[PDB]
């Protein structure tokens, strides 16, 4: 009934073209017939679908299709418009987006698509559940810890009542006014946000003059606050998504102080890690099972043109030349020949650079030129050896005459002006490795699963992106216009803004990425809070479940005399003993420990560093005597056949040369300084000592071999991408700054390099011609760029840095060249995602083929653990318990019913609820009736849980003393009696307001009961449990990495100035410090801050320092060992903490 | 200009009340002190202005001799209402009335054009 | 900045010994005006006696004899914020002993808004002729001697009773 294909082409047509027209910001009055026109195509539809099969009653109408009830709103709406409507604009205009949405209902198998979403998402409901109960959970303890900590500011404190001005010029002093004036606090000089200080001895310091008094408006906008429940959430949903969260780290350990640090470690490793890893394991399940379910479901005229052109064989000298040179190919030697070839040309398209010799960039041009020439070459010979037709029927030479034309297309427009991009289509060439490599085929296949299996998942995707963000354009739009000022304090647009499509887009990309946050502050700040709320959660939840699905299709469609004898058993027996490796361990971990002491606060403690000094003596000498005896008691071919043994000689020896230095008198002498900081390797033999990092390093090592070749074709792939970089952004990365006002110059003043020369001349270096020193400039340069935009940090400085750039040698304005923006968004599309992709399927891979060998058992470990481990598993089944008969009394009788009625159960849980929701109502400035109400609330629910428990005391102690869950209602009640006693009796010698505060801490346990009565988050928590050891051995082994890279903090980055992400706390020259910074990197959040200030040159510093109490001068440290320690921690840190990843995933498809 | 609705077309009785509001929606609520807001009337379209209304740091009336005791402000302009309001209309002042204010925070300046009549 | 460490109570003499006193700011962030006096006096004296006085350019001495000619400055060179206080005396003789106070004035500059802070350190020096070398030295030098001696003589008590062991089970065979 006119349902012909043409019908479905012309609505595809006129909804793609519906699409574009809502992409277009401002309409242009002449499009609203054009739009009157797409609306009559709508309704001539809406009547099609109306007289066929139109009536509600009736039987298999379109009322039963729910996208037509869509079509119908759509066009109601529309209707609706076009005259008279409610006065919000902005709403009904959004409205329309139901007119792309018909998108997914009108493509085919898109219904599929989003069908199995839904099932995803009705998997997933469980761990949704336990999600929102712990983050419920930490919100409590974190609203009861950090509650109005966060407005902690540096006052004035003289109150000077002397010009004490009011508002209405009365000369009078008020409080709330003095307390809210903006111009009484610090606002350390370049930040925004006032200064946050501290009362504790390990807080934040207030400055010479100023109080530690909480007093004002919470920082980023208000939005970052623990004084309610609903921001203490949103902080920890915050803290879950690892969003931006290294500023909430260091706003909350500089007001409270570092000794906070051990909650916001046990967020990360429970709520973080956990938590996500948790989701993403449950969805992945889902996902799989539904593929296993879909495979068990599964159980003339032209070709005479052809003959006649595209055949070159019309004369027989010719024929007998296409013959002669189809035998000069050489097959055998030919594609070793172009190999070769290709990687001579990437490695000479690698050498690149900003300053160039005339000589090196003719030498650059040249090779290009022979090289393009020689394909050219290979391409017209395999033409005149074997017929054009047969050429083009394979796809591989079509490719390779797609390349061959645009590279001959280059030297004859070699004078267009820009399109630099155009150069950079050589990289592909790289790709024609792929027929040799097997793995660069893979990573082709998984390419080609993006846009071919799942060419529909990735339109579904594709849609949903438009979608949102056309949404975001259409709704906050014109509110980012009008409340410019609010957000950006200059009167401008900020960088990401949702004004125009591209920049909506951009910040819909960046949901997706992770950064969200950021965003989403801003859009409250303009645009009310509810609405920003929903629209990021909701975009947030859809586009991480959708990209998340197309990352695991993808991965699933990859995949598928007679003295020396007895002296030597003499030292073989006293090695051996187990009492004698613990004293040795102790020994270690003493001159482990010992270094931790060795920091800037060294010139005080005197004795102490002494002490250590002259201990050290002797932990060397005790560590070569054991070498010694090792030897003996081994043998040298014995001991040296071993790693583990040449790592501790290697150890041992270069101590024992730093001190037959010392007592040479060669400490002072540069070499032997330098070989000082390599003290730091001496914890390593702990991976010899310990048992479980000893069987976690070995997993490891045994993995790399099967992981070498695809970090080769990662590191492949990003050189494609880096020397595309480097030519489209080598030395485009420069500034003119003034440092007084530390502003960038506008190009309309100064523009190239030589008039800010000028400047310098006349001027001093008050004015700096200055690199961003993180840069495409060459290969190295461009990884290091590429790594900070794949990890997601330091990523926003290089992109613009690189939209506003424009050329060589001029100076950048304010987004010149925006459109570079889908340079990097297609560098995360296809080098962070699909390379990840192809790096975890070939670690699943990797570690399935590893357990399979060894039995199916776990492979992180010791022996002792895996007894735990089968022990537990054991013990993990139903255990048929005694139902503790009734009494032989009539009391005790009728109390033994009314503790054993499911009745009992639910009206506790309940009441548990509502003293959790009384938790919940506590806010910061609240009225003092209202805490007077919860105090008494509290005291009455506490009495009643007392009762409750002495109840069933009395009903049977002795076995109500048996269960593990009455014992913790046990704990919590007495210390909830103990906390209320507490808190009636402060008044005595030991005021403690801090141990108050976490014994009140202690009530929350007891909505930890809750569990009890459930069943999936129950066997969730066992699930943990279960996997905790190999957690534990990795955690070690983390940690001890941990403790190396502090302590060469330690030694190298201590005194380097402090500019951005070094400050007064959280830096290098304090052990507590020196942690707090690695384990911020370990997360790999905010480890371009860490990295900044060691790039800087002494243009940028001062090579001496005065840097009073300590003899130590300079102000910062070497650059290219500050990379090598950023660089190295992070790969370190990605290599593990993605085996904790493994070990949590792994472990929960065992369980189910 | 900024955004400011208007009544399109209003009509006096003789020697009625009359008010004619300029209500005005944006960011950054408006204060008092660095407010400014400004208000015009012309007694034809191609007449010369004159200014009858001001507000700089406090509302000031210029008290022309079309406007001597007639024209009084009896509004809100935390509610975004900078009325102006006309008790004993003459057929004279049958014009325009233009508002024009600024607001410090942000850094949209607009105006606002309302037409009079009166009948006879 | 914040390394604040006290000076050394011993001064041998004929030789030169450093005065050290740093009083640091709480945020190294602030920039301040700072200017210091020292105050001194002997052993069974009266009340302390200014010597020398730096504002922020110059050093300049009080003309008793006790310190002419023989005190320099070892504290921040030239920089208007001093953060680090160091006398330096050449040729300590006896006369050098007893009670120094460094009186540390800052004057610390913010937006709007200055602020004046003094603050003192009191550090007792003697003049010895020896240096006696701290206890801390010694009580090192003996435990760690005493320690590897100790280590040497258990290792090798093992060694021997492990070697009799071995000796009398392999008889048997
Ligand atoms: C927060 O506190 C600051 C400092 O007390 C306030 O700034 C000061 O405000 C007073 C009156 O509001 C100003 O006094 C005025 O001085 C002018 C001369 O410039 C004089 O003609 C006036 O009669 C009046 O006495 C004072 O200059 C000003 N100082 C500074 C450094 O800004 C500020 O107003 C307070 N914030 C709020 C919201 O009240
Ligand atoms: C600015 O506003 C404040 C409060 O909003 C005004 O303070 C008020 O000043 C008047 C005038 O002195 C006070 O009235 C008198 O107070 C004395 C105090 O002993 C009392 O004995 C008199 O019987 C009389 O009530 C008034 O109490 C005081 N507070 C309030 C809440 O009104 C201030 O005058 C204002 N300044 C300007 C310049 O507008
Ligand atoms: C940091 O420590 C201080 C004291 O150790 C905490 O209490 C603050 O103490 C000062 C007095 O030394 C209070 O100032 C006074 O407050 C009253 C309140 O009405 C006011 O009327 C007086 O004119 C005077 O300003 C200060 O209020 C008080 N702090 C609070 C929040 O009341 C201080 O709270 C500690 N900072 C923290 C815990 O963040
Ligand atoms: C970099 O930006 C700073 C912004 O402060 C520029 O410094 C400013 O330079 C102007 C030059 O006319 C100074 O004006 C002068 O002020 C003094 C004292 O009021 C007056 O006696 C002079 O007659 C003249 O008007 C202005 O004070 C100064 N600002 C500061 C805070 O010192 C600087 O020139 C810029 N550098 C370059 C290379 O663009
Ligand atoms: C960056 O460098 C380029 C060339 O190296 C500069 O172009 C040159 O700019 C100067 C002044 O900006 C021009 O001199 C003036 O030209 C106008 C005609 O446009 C003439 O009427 C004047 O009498 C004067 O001669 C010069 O012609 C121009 N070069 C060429 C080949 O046209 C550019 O200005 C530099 N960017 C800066 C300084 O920001
Ligand atoms: C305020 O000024 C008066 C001058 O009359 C003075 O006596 C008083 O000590 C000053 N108080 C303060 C806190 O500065
Ligand atoms: C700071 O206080 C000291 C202590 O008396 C005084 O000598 C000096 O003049 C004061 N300086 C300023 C600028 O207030
Ligand atoms: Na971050
Ligand atoms: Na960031």
């Amino acid at each position: 009934i006119l349902i012909h294909s043409v019908f479905s082409m012309i609505i595809m047509c006129t909804i793609l073209t519906n699409c574009v027209f809502m992409t277009f910001s401002n309409p242009p009055d002449w499009s609203k017939n054009v739009e009157y026109t797409f609306t009559g195509i709508y309704t001539f539809e809406s009547l099609v679908k109306i007289i066929a099969r139109g009536f509600c009653i009736d039987g298999f109408t379109f009322l039963r299709d729910p996208w037509n009830w869509l079509d119908f709103s759509v066009i109601m709406m529309a209707y609706i418009t076009e005259f008279v409507n409610l006065g919000n604009v902005s709403a009904l205009r959004t409205f329309r987006v139901l007119r792309a949405l018909k998108t997914i209902s009108v493509i085919p198998g898109l219904k599929t698509i989003v069908g199995a979403l839904i099932q995803s998402v009705k998997k997933l409901s469980d761990v949704m559940i336990l999600t929102v109960f712990c983050l419920s959970v930490f919100a409590l303890i974190g609203l009861q810890l950090f509650m109005g900590n966060l407005r902690n500011k540096c006052v004035v404190w003289p109150i000077n009542f002397n010009e004490s001005y009011l508002e209405n010029g009365t000369k009078g002093f008020d409080w709330e006014e003095y307390i809210n004036n903006k111009t009484n606090f610090y606002t350390v000089p370049g930040m925004l946000e006032p200064l946050l200080c501290g009362n504790s001895s390990d807080a934040g310091q207030c400055p010479e003059g100023y109080q530690c008094m909480k007093a004002g408006r919470n920082p980023n906008y208000g939005y970052t606050s623990f004084d309610t429940f609903s921001w203490a959430f949103l902080a920890l949903f915050r803290l879950m998504t690892q969003d931006y969260w290294e500023n909430l780290y260091q706003l909350t350990l500089r007001a409270a102080g570092k000794t906070y640090m051990i909650f916001f470690v046990l967020v990360i490793f429970v709520g973080s890690f956990y938590l996500v890893n948790l989701i993403l394991a449950v969805v992945a399940m889902a996902y799989e099972e539904q593929n296993q379910a879909t495979l068990e479901e599964a159980e003339p005229c032209w070709y005479k043109f052809a003959n006649t052109f595209l055949i070159w064989e019309c004369h027989p000298y010719w024929i007998k030349l296409k013959e002669i040179v189809n035998l000069i190919v050489m097959d055998p030697f030919v594609d070793l020949a172009i190999t070769i070839c290709i990687v001579l040309n990437t490695l000479f398209m690698a050498m690149e650079h900003h300053p160039m010799t005339p000589q090196f960039e003719h030498v650059l041009a040249v090779g290009n030129l022979v090289f393009t020439g020689i394909f050219t070459a290979e391409m017209f010979l395999k033409l005149i050896a074997m017929d054009p037709y047969y050429y083009f029927q394979e796809g591989w030479n079509i490719f390779d005459g797609f390349i061959v034309s645009l590279s001959l297309m280059e030297l004859s427009l070699a004078d267009v002006e820009g399109l630099s991009v155009l150069r950079s289509f050589r990289l592909l060439r790289v790709f024609k490795l792929a027929k040799s490599w097997p793995t660069l085929n893979m990573l082709i296949k998984i390419i080609g699963n993006s846009v071919g299996a799942l060419g529909n998942l990735t339109l579904v995707l594709a849609i949903i992106v438009f979608i949102f963000a056309v949404v975001g354009m259409q709704l906050f739009g014109k509110s980012y216009k009008e409340c410019v000022c609010k957000i950006n304090q200059d009167c401008e647009l900020p960088r990401w803004h949702m004004h125009d499509f591209f920049h909506s887009f951009l910040i819909v990309f960046r949901v997706l990425c992770g950064e969200w946050i950021e965003t989403m502050w801003d859009c409250m700040e303009v645009a009310g809070q509810a609405m920003c709320l929903i629209v990021f959660m909701m975009v947030m939840v859809i586009g991480n479940l959708v990209v998340l699905n197309l990352f695991l299709a993808l991965l699933l469609s990859s995949f598928s005399g007679k003295s020396w004898w007895i002296l030597r058993k003499t030292c073989f027996l006293i090695v051996e003993h187990n009492w004698f490796e613990t004293f040795i361990i102790f020994m270690i971990l003493l001159s482990s420990g010992a270094l931790a002491f060795e920091d800037i606060y060294i010139e005080q403690r005197k004795t102490i560093r002494t002490i250590l000094e002259y201990a050290d003596k002797v932990f060397t000498y005790i560590f070569i005597l054991e070498m010694l005896l090792k030897w003996t008691a081994y043998g040298f071919v014995k001991f040296f056949t071993n790693a583990w043994c040449w790592l501790d000689f290697l150890i041992v020896a270069v101590s024992l040369v730093s001190l037959i230095a010392n007592a040479l008198g060669y400490s002072e002498l540069g070499a032997i300084k330098s070989l000082r900081t390599l003290r730091a390797l001496r914890p390593l033999r702990a991976l010899s000592r310990f048992e479980g990092m000893r069987v976690v390093v070995n997993a490891l090592v045994g993995a790399i071999p099967s992981i070498m070749n695809v970090l080769l074709v990662c590191l492949i792939f990003w050189l494609i991408f880096s020397i595309m970089g480097v030519n489209l952004f080598a030395g485009k990365y420069h500034y003119c700054f003034n440092e007084t006002s530390e502003i960038r110059f506008e190009i309309e003043d100064v523009n190239n390099k030589t008039e800010c020369e000028k400047l310098m001349e006349g001027n001093n270096t008050e004015i700096r011609w200055k690199n961003v020193k993180i840069n495409f400039d060459n290969v190295g340069a461009g990884y290091l760029a590429l790594l900070q935009v794949a990890t997601f940090k330091g990523w926003m400085d290089i992109m613009y840095a690189a939209v506003d750039s424009r050329k060589p040698d001029e100076q950048p304005k304010y987004e010149d060249n925006i459109y570079m923006y889908i340079y990097f968004v297609i560098f995360i599309i296809f080098g962070s995602f699909f390379t990840l992709n192809l790096f975890i399927g070939v670690i699943i891979d990797n570690f399935n083929q590893q357990k399979k060998k060894f039995g199916g058992q776990d492979i992180f470990m010791t022996e002792e653990q895996k007894k735990y481990y089968n022990a537990m598993k054991k013990l993990g089944s139903k255990k048929p318990q005694k139902p503790i008969p009734r009494p032989l009394n009539k009391i005790q009788g009728i109390v033994f019913d009314f503790v054993t009625q499911q009745a009992f159960d639910i009206v506790i849980m309940m009441l548990i609820c509502l003293n959790m929701v009384t938790m919940m109502v506590e806010t910061d400035t609240q009225s003092k009736q209202m805490e007077n109400i919860l105090y008494w609330i509290n005291l009455v629910f506490v009495i009643f849980f007392t009762c409750e428990c002495v109840l069933k005391m009395f009903a049977l102690r002795h076995y109500y003393f048996t269960i593990g869950w009455n014992i913790f209602d046990f704990v919590v009640v007495i210390l909830s009696i103990v906390g209320m006693f507490l808190a009636d009796i402060i008044e005595k010698y030991f005021v403690s307001p801090t141990l108050f505060r976490v014994i009140r801490l202690a009530r929350i346990g007891r909505i930890l009961r809750l569990i009890k009565g459930a069943k999936g988050i129950r066997t969730l928590l066992f699930a943990l449990m279960m996997s905790l050891p190999a957690l534990f051995n990795i955690g070690l082994l983390l940690f001890l990495v941990m403790f190396i890279f502090s302590i060469f903090g330690m030694s190298n980055f201590a005194y380097v100035k402090h500019e951005a992400g070094i400050d007064d706390m959280f830096n290098f020259e304090t052990f507590g410090n020196s942690m707090i910074c690695l384990f911020q990197i370990t997360t790999s959040a905010g480890w371009d801050g860490l990295l900044l200030p060691i790039l800087n040159r002494p243009p940028d510093c001062s090579l001496d320092k005065e840097h009073p109490g300590s003899g130590f001068k300079g102000d910062c440290g070497n650059p290219s060992v500050g990379i090598f320690f950023f660089v190295s921690y992070i790969i370190i840190s990605f290599l593990i903490v993605v085996n904790m990843y493994i070990a949590i995933i792994l472990e929960n498809f065992s369980v189910a | 200009s900024m955004e400011v609705t208007v009544p399109a077309t209003l009509n006096v009785l003789n020697g009625s009340d009359a008010r004619l509001p300029c209500t005005f929606n944006s960011c950054y609520t408006v204060n008092h002190k660095q407010f400014s807001l400004n208000w015009t009337y012309q007694e034809c379209n191609n007449c010369s202005e004159e200014m009858f209304l001001q507000f700089r740091m406090k509302i000031i009336n210029l008290k022309l001799e079309r406007f001597q005791d007639r024209v009084e402000f009896s509004g809100n302009p935390s509610k975004y209402d900078v009325s102006v309001m006309l008790r004993n209309v003459q057929p004279e002042d049958e014009g325009i009335y233009n508002c024009y204010i600024m607001n410090p925070p942000d850094r949209h300046r607009g105006h606002g054009k309302i037409h009079l009549q009166v009948l006879m | 900045g914040c390394v604040e460490v006290d000076s050394e109570t011993e001064a041998v003499y004929g030789m030169t010994f450093k005065i050290l006193c740093i009083s640091c700011k709480r945020r190294s962030e602030t920039n301040a005006e700072t200017f210091t006096e020292w105050t001194f006096r002997q052993k069974g004296t009266e009340e302390f006696v200014k010597i020398l006085r730096y504002e922020n350019e110059v050093l300049q001495l009080e003309e008793d004899e006790r310190f002419e000619g023989r005190v320099v400055w070892n504290g921040s060179r030239g920089t208007k914020d001093l953060q680090d206080l160091s006398i330096f005396i050449t040729n300590v003789t006896y006369n050098h002993s007893g009670d120094y106070e460094c009186h540390v004035y800052r004057l610390l500059f913010f937006e709007n808004y200055e602020h004046n802070t003094s603050v003192v350190k009191k550090i007792h020096i003697e003049v010895v002729d020896k240096a006696n070398r701290d206890m801390a030295s010694i009580v090192s030098e003996i435990m760690m001697y005493v320690l590897i001696v100790v280590l040497t003589i258990w290792l090798v008590a093992e060694m021997i009773y492990c070697y009799k062991k071995i000796a009398a089970a392999t008889e048997t065979a």
